[PDB]
């Protein structure tokens, strides 16, 4: 699979069913509905997990308290660096699994149409399969159920 | 007849990062980092801050004549002070444990200033000549408003014995000071007595101060110095002063009427006639983002601060 | 494969072999023995990895040391929040891979009985396969070895 | 004939969480967080703590008469003090560098108290009239046991010059004090000499104290104040006191006999007649769990503290 | 698949093509070139991500500043332990995905030679496949293109 | 005919760890942790450190006679001091706010020492007898070089009034002290006047010191003590001293000529005649590794410190 389809507007994952006369796309609502839930749960988890995080406070020190002034500065910068790292890393982790989540679902949908029809159909590649009979728009939608 | 499976694509150029990859182009993405602020100091949830303008905390509390705007301020949400306020100790010197006082002030939202020793109550001392050109007001020599620089009267300075009992329900912030003169002649000229002291007592305070004569550089035109002190006088406790000279006596003191979350913010900005839920020293934030990178020192209901320049989540597929 | 089988008491992963007359379950000792090792190693790794962690100590300050008292409090709370986050996150990560580890092994066992018998058998689905001969209790156990 | 492949299931309702999922039911799970304690203060690996009851560290060390239970304590594992002990400085005042002393004390397991200056050795001063109603004992005026409040004798207070050489092998904790009187008349009434001092020297100490007269509120019935001081006198070093009044002299001092891991725990609990490997201020822990959430301030062989309410690992499959 | 082949010296992933007479190995440059890029990017990411990290500074305290001396020590040790943990954990994470990355690519190369030739060939196992004709050195290389 | 697919293997025994696995043998691996150093103190990017040898910072700055090697040092990259330098305060006593001075020093790369009060300028005091056997030099009693111990002359110690105006462009570090004698007889023997003071003033300094007589143990053969003080005198400001005894006067002071990144390193090592980009107190590092575990306190362009004993990345496959 080289590139994506610009034509597909409805959903994220879908079937491009092309009958003897007609030709058009169709989004898989069974997968796309479950996908919108998966993304909205992971984003809210990142929001809730980072609520306990360091809060810097202004402290003042005189000219002969330079050591503790420096200690204070180092300490507050220290925690801000730690939580910056945690936030950035968690985003990279969530991004990795989000893209793998998409590739997982696309390839699961490939195997769904392939595996369901063992002796009747054989997968040529890129999603598409073979048959011993022609397939009208009525037949095209039959693979879903 | 040929059905095939595939995924969505577009002409976007928004990019995200991964653990193993960087600058990956995606069809959809969700920014979660707030980078904008309004550039103004605002009310915090309806409550206006105390903006000290060109005055310091010391200038405000002691009553530097240039700081008369702040003689009786209303309840505040936070305090704003410039990095280097011009109106501080007009008469040069220092404020003892200043930083600890500021720390306490960061937990206070409102004072009620009251007169505890009337200026008119000093019968055997001169109470209306305690002024300096270091503390100008409308083109004339003046002084801090909330304390009184007493000097001798009819070539005499009788020993002062004065007490104030805190009959209020509130803790009381009390301020006083000592004058460190330039030389022995100045000492006798102002106070008559050559060797002096100030003693101060409460249930916890046990202070006896002696003036230090030294030859010092002019600051704001003066080589003399004033050193100021403070205590929290508890309800039903009393403060007792004794002195035969050099005493900068209390006139007004501050009842602590409301405590809560506050802060002293350092900022050069002025009041921006606005309201916010989240203030930083360089501007207010109004955002539903979980993170921001505006400034680490915030007050209010804010997103979490990070040092990141960019923080973008992947939502759609690769492009 | 919809749900699990309560009838299987012996092991975690196993075959439900049902002959012409009889019918009963059997645990895969080759996989189940390797699985108990995999779980016990990951749990001990979490125990050993978190041994270097912040230990709070009691410090006392007087009435005119409020700034450093606050500094101290903020610092100790700061580290406790950091390590709480690390502990909780590591548990979520270990849990994710543990459940994926189980699904991996169940589907590997599906492919084992399928792949081994290419031309002889064909997988109908849910584990079960096809044959051109009947299969007694003797035949049922033959798929494990050969 | 039909063989099929599957996995184990049961009727458990134990649940675990994942990054992407929450409240997932599993056949097996392993709790790794200890949430229980015994609610008692125990011996630590066979060694009993020093439980100060209603006494503070200052009350114990100076020998507040209400704290006689602690005149000669045995070796301890840790020290327990209440948040606000009632028996502290009976005669009001303060303990200089108190918090730094407590820090040292947190590294000590045992003192041996010794007499370094007998009360009977004061021939030219009154050593048996140094009492106050602020320090009651069995219905009468008394005083701290380990120091002595000297006053004048036959209307005279000769200059004291007294030295003690630490001929022991141990470091010695030495305590003394100064009395700050109410007024000049009280000064001459107790000590005869109107202008007094206390000088103290060792190889590192160079102290000269002067009493501060001030008018102060009554605390425990008294307006006078005592200020206490301490030093660690090294083996073979000597401490030299000189004074013409206001001196609260050492009688007893503490040899430091054992150092080790200790702590001062703040707790309201009493001794629980138990033994443990791990103590917190609200109870002891006996667990093989790697984590706990009881209290952050522990001593002994403990699990690691976290703020979590729940921490459960998946071991088995989904249910 | 029990072990690897020492005879393969050129690349990481490759085909062991053995004709009627000859017998030798050959590295897959299409995969091996993409693999060297994948490893060099992940190692540099670990270098760049950890640049903001705590830097301990020497501070001195006198004999009556023991509490803040202890505070300072605890604070600096605290951050060093935090960043030691972060560094070690990130290495374990990168190692896990590196080994899975290798297993992924080896099994993808198995399916490439299998899937490409559906009706013509059938996979026996361990990479190797079947045919209805003999296969010389010329035929052996034909599976790549 | 049989083509088959497989992966590379070798006879290596290098092992790596994973989250779920440990001691996994691999064909290739990349070490990313530096464990070696050269065991020497080196120049930092061409600039040599100030190695104090057996002298402390106090010994250097005050001019302990044993520290003459450091009377006028060139620009340094960092400072090295031993844990317990033998040459510190030869005459016993203390250095006020010593640690804060060291902190300032950690931001300075070069001083230029100048004479501000000539020893020859004391006409009515003895300026050449201020020596002690506690400060030996070439077999005779001597003293700190940069300050002067004045005593009486012809049985008199007139009141000193001396000012120095900082007419330089640089901030000036100025040092002075007070002598605490052994007894009243020693006081009159050295200074004639029984009751003395030192007052010091600048635009910010307002100091009045009084000597403390106490009976003290001998340190370096002496029971007397010297207490030293310092200030930063700004350009165009002046420092004014007044005293009738016990004054240890400035002679030389330090112009601050260059500020920058520095540090005071504690180390027992000597100069190693080398150059490096990265120094630790136990040795220099020359590495392209991202991490090291040599020592947490480094200066220069260094890898990141971790406590790990081993840190190895997987690059190749399983073996
Ligand atoms: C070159 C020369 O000799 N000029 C003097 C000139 O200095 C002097 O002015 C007075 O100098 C004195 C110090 O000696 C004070 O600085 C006077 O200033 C004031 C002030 O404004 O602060 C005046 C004020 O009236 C005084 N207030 C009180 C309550 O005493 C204060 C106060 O004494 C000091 O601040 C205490 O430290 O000082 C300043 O006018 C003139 C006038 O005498 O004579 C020249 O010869
Ligand atoms: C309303 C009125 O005038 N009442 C006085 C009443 O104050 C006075 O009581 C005595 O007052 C003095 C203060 O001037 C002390 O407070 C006395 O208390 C003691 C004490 O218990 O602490 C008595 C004790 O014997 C003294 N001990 C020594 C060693 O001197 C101490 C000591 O002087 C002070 O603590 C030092 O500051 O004080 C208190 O009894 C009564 C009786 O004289 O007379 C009323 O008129
Ligand atoms: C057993 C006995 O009594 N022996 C004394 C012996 O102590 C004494 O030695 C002198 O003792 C005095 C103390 O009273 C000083 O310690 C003398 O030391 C010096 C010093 O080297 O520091 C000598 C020096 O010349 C003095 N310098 C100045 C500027 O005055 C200093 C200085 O006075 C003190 O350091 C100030 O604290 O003291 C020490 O020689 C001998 C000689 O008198 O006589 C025995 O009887
Ligand atoms: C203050 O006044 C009240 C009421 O007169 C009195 O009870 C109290 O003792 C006074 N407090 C002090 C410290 O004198
Ligand atoms: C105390 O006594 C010992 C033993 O004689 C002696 O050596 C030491 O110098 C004395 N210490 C002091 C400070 O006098
Ligand atoms: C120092 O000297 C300059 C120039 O002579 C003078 O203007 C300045 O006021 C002096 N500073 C002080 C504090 O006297």
């Amino acid at each position: 699979i080289e590139g994506g389809w610009q034509g597909m507007v409805d959903g994220w994952y879908g079937y491009h069913h092309s009958n003897e006369q007609g030709s058009g796309y169709a989004a898989d609502k069974e997968s796309t509905q479950k996908a919108i839930d998966g993304v909205t749960n992971k984003v809210n988890s990142i929001i809730d997990k980072m609520n306990t995080q360091f809060e810097a406070v202004g402290r003042e020190f005189n000219n002969l308290e330079r050591r503790i002034e420096n200690l204070n500065k180092k300490m507050e910068d220290g925690f801000l660096d730690v939580w910056t790292y945690n936030a950035e890393l968690l985003v990279l982790m969530e991004n990795e699994r989000t893209l793998d989540f998409h590739d997982s679902n696309v390839k699961n949908l490939y195997d769904k149409v392939r595996l369901q029809l063992r002796d009747n159909a054989k997968e040529l590649g890129n999603g598409c399969f073979e048959f011993y009979h022609r397939c009208d728009n009525e037949c095209m939608e039959s693979v879903r159920n | 007849d040929q059905i095939c499976i595939g995924y969505h694509a577009n002409n976007s150029t928004e990019q995200v990062d991964t653990i193993m990859e960087k600058n990956v182009t995606v069809t959809h993405a969700q920014d979660i980092l707030e980078k904008t602020h309004n550039g103004k100091l605002c009310d915090l949830d309806g409550v206006k801050p105390l903006i000290l303008r060109d005055c310091s905390v010391a200038g405000w509390l002691l009553g530097n004549p240039m700081c008369d705007e702040f003689l009786n301020v209303p309840e505040w949400s936070y305090i704003v002070e410039k990095i280097n306020p011009a109106n501080d100790l007009c008469y040069p010197g220092n404020f003892n444990d200043y930083e600890e006082l500021k720390h306490l002030l960061s937990r206070i939202n409102h004072f009620e200033k009251i007169q505890i020793i009337p200026k008119s109550s000093w019968s055997d001392h001169e109470a209306s000549a305690g002024v300096s050109s270091a503390c100008p007001y409308q083109g004339r020599s003046s002084f801090f408003r909330n304390v009184v620089w007493l000097i001798k009267k009819d070539n005499a300075y009788p020993t002062i014995k004065r007490s104030y009992n805190n009959t209020n329900q509130e803790d009381l912030l009390v301020l006083w000071g000592i004058h460190h003169p330039n030389d022995a002649a100045e000492q006798t000229r102002l106070y008559q007595n050559p060797t002096t002291y100030i003693s101060v007592g409460t249930s916890t305070l046990n202070q006896r101060l002696v003036p230090k004569i030294a030859t010092r550089s002019k600051v704001n035109g003066q080589s003399g110095r004033m050193e100021f002190f403070w205590t929290i006088l508890k309800p039903n406790d009393a403060i007792n002063f004794e002195s035969n000279g050099n005493f900068i006596a209390p006139e007004n003191a501050y009842k602590i009427v409301k405590k809560g979350d506050s802060t002293i913010m350092k900022s050069e900005l002025e009041y921006g006639n606005c309201n916010t839920k989240c203030q930083t020293p360089i501007g207010a934030i109004n955002s539903s983002m979980p993170f921001h990178n505006i400034h680490p020192l915030t007050i209010g209901e804010c997103p979490k601060y990070v040092k990141s320049s960019r923080l973008v989540l992947a939502t759609g597929l690769r492009n």
